[PDB]
């Protein structure tokens, strides 16, 4: 009974700037580390990066795709993700999905999904 | 980590079981996972320590495998079960995906 | 690897209770680097260890070591706070050459994972029984 | 705890050997129960001791304590007999005062045999580099 | 400055505690004036005492002294009133010269007070972990 | 705790002034995180060094330490590099028990932040005279 | 800044080789950092240490220094662990003063990393030419 | 090679500035070659060596070397002539034996041109940050 | 401590924002007052650490400032917002006041 909501979208010109969001209400939010996952159109699927903890936005890691590029941030009002990007429409024309990040012995998967934006 | 798929499009349909492997290039020790993304759009995930179920799959999915070649089995396959299959590794923190097999 | 949150499901005696434990950092002095549980006083944590030694000129081997010590807490006749009341250690040690490949290595580790399961240390340790 | 024969299956780096071990009996001097790889030859076979230490006037608490080495052998040449090149130990202690109760011990166990099956643990002993 | 009572709101972890704190008077041997919380018990005060010497023959430098001093109380089984289970201390001392300017001494004052409110001693501070 | 830039702005007496620090990495023999100015020469920079002090065999609690530092640079005559004249410190020390809890870590910091900011303060510390 | 995984890319004669090096911590007695590269056999792995004089207030000469190490493997004829035949090592010192600033380090640093990319420097050390 | 102009392109911490280098011919008693920029006041000028050690056929260890160094100009208050400050320098070596291959020596000088480039040494050197 | 006010007189009556400033002879560290006289006689207590209002204020008046320049903004000014407002600094033991701007 968990859902993804908020969106955010765009169509940005490249060159240009997009901020994004998700809705995570549910499953105690602020226990759980977030990450984004974007399939390319073709190939496969492409991890872009997870967001920690510890009550607080405090320290989050990014591939080596988008480093220096991207942002992304953890509000801590109910449920509020972010992915304010930079320069897209190079190869950045993706499907984006927010996902929630349990682990198992320390092996990190990704229970629930939701689709959002594409751009 | 390079996860390598195959047969890369699994024709079977009906019937008996059907067995879909990927190949990991170093030894990923058992951290490997599955997902189902439907042509609608949505993503689920179906197994995430290579034997072991999410909380709504009626255990027609089964997974087996360890070192570097994993596998994931579907007895009794039904008309809700065609997509395009995902593995990924768990172990390293670049979290690589997998090619995809399209039912 | 990296310092994560290491959750640890399926724990226990019979295999219902989870132990999740967060990162503390890496001791600079001595090379520790630290996992403990979630909690406001320190003297109530659950905390794991970890530390690799490299060969200096004195012991020539590449040294592994894992700690976990677990306090239990009580609340005492005409006392408010909980305080510690007794200590359950573990403390594993590795020790390997210069030449070991890691097939040797990882066998030494599931060789000892897979001897934690077997009846004979769950006798050995759960029950406090010699082999005999 | 009767010292029988232990299979354990699914070990190994890529979780496929097997091993087989045949108890060798309890030493009388110290209590340390062994227990050897089916198969052998003496002096190039893999072991592995058990021993349960109980409190008395030197010591106040109880301990549990395994030792297990096993050796690489090296058929040299012009001989007919392989010969020990390197050898890898692994050694658990744990210590558990005298009101501890079953489920603190299956829970030090058990937290232990985990441990050993995080990424944390698999990088710091297959590979030798420590946590960052 | 004179002493008087200084409230300090907004106080804590989340901001929505008070603290008042009533004169206690200047020490003549040693030139100390202490701020305390009203309370019957002397041992279960806040107390903050603040002191600045001056050069002599034998440290040459101005020193300003502050300290903190907390302490917890519970009432324990078979007792009837509290009694002090554990103390919280805090000391900040300044050293300067005889040229230094109001400007410098303002400074390193306000650049203190703008660190105990970074993240950095946040979680140095309320959660004991070492920047890493 | 990640060592990144620190931003401090609204220091100083006028509440004007800002302040970014750089880290300059853990010292190994001790463990003291350190941070600097931007911009910078070397030893004639605004430091700011962090450390955290963990129970052992030879002291009871946790200690927190903070010492920060700060000098004056006289451009001298005929010379191209300026040259230290005199020097401005801080240092705070908190100390807890092993036994102390969140709430009452982060009350010791923010009571002291709240009290750097207090008249009391404002006249010890930016003129040296003391409470009367 | 914290160690890292450094993925040095496109090296080699012909330039598409890679090397990635994983940390292997901090020698606490001389503050001197490692990384190394992955693979079994410990002893025949690449090795690059790092070591910055450690940040004080007096002092008058900041070291920085490199140490590049590749070992090449033999397995010879007749045994079973492969030796070590021959070290290729390269020692890098940078050595700056206390007024010194960011431009010409920065400045030193480059010039430097252009320098080992000109024919002058691919004609010396690849082929042992000297200058004439 | 025969010494030329050396053009070094795009150095600095912008990566802009530029340095040409003319030779100097080769010191006949150790065979060391040099190469200085142009510029009036021939004191103030930036400098590089290079010396291999020269081919024998007895030769056990091959030794190439360079050593960078930058003056900077200081025109003091009550002088006609500038004067040097302060200098920043680099001593690079490398040691290969006689059975090293080709390949060997330009994966070294392309591994340490490639180091200087990456964050852990843009860190470590223009801001003098120990690796922790 | 001298307060001075520099305009005395603030004309404006309608609409956009009014900006009224005091200066003190030292610095007193956002210990700044504000208050306010209506002409039937009462006085209001509006803005107390230079930047934190009173519990019967609706947020159109709002102070900044540090040092020893502070101010005062009025957004969307009414007709019961006119009166003579004092700022006066609690640093230091006499607490002097300062002059007054007639809106």
């Amino acid at each position: 009974e968990v859902q993804l909501q908020e969106s955010g979208g765009g169509l940005v010109q490249p060159g240009g700037s997009l901020s994004l969001s998700c809705a995570a209400s549910g499953f105690t939010f602020t226990d759980y580390y977030m990450s984004w996952v974007r399939q390319p159109p073709g190939k496969a699927l492409e991890w872009l990066g997870f967001i920690r903890i510890k009550a607080n936005s405090y320290t989050t890691e990014y591939s080596a795709s988008v480093k220096g590029r991207f942002t992304i941030s953890r509000d801590n009002s109910q449920s509020i993700l972010y992915l304010q990007m930079n320069a897209l429409r190079a190869e950045d024309s993706a499907t984006y999905y927010c996902a929630r990040s349990p682990d198992y012995y320390g092996g990190y998967y990704f229970d629930y999904w939701g689709q959002v934006t594409t751009l | 980590i390079q996860m390598t798929q195959t047969t890369s499009s699994l024709s079977a349909s009906l019937g008996d079981r059907v067995t879909i492997t990927c190949r990991a290039s170093q030894v990923i020790s058992n951290y490997l996972n599955w997902y189902q993304q439907k042509p609608d759009g949505t993503v689920k995930l179906l197994i995430y320590y290579t034997s072991r179920l999410h909380s709504g799959v009626p255990s027609r999915f089964s997974g087996s495998g360890s070192g570097t070649d994993y596998s994931l089995t579907i007895s009794n396959l039904e008309q809700e079960d065609i997509a395009t299959y995902f593995c990924q590794q768990g172990n390293t923190l670049p979290y690589t995906f997998g090619g995809g097999t399209k039912l | 690897a990296k310092l994560e949150t290491v959750t640890l499901g399926n724990i226990g005696k019979d295999g219902k209770q989870t132990l999740v434990l967060n990162p503390r950092g890496v001791n600079p002095t001595n090379g520790v680097a630290s996992l403990s549980q979630a909690g406001a006083v320190p003297a109530l944590e659950k905390r794991v260890t970890v530390s690799v030694s490299q060969p200096s000129r004195n012991r020539k081997n590449y040294k592994v070591q894992v700690k976990i010590q677990n306090p239990t807490a009580c609340t005492a006749n005409g006392s408010c706070d909980p305080s510690v009341t007794r200590q359950a250690y573990a403390d594993v040690t590795f020790s390997f050459t210069q030449y070991s490949t890691d097939e040797e290595r990882a066998f030494v580790r599931t060789e000892l994972a897979a001897l934690l399961a077997s009846p004979l240390l769950i006798d050995a340790i759960d029950q406090l029984n010699p082999a005999y």
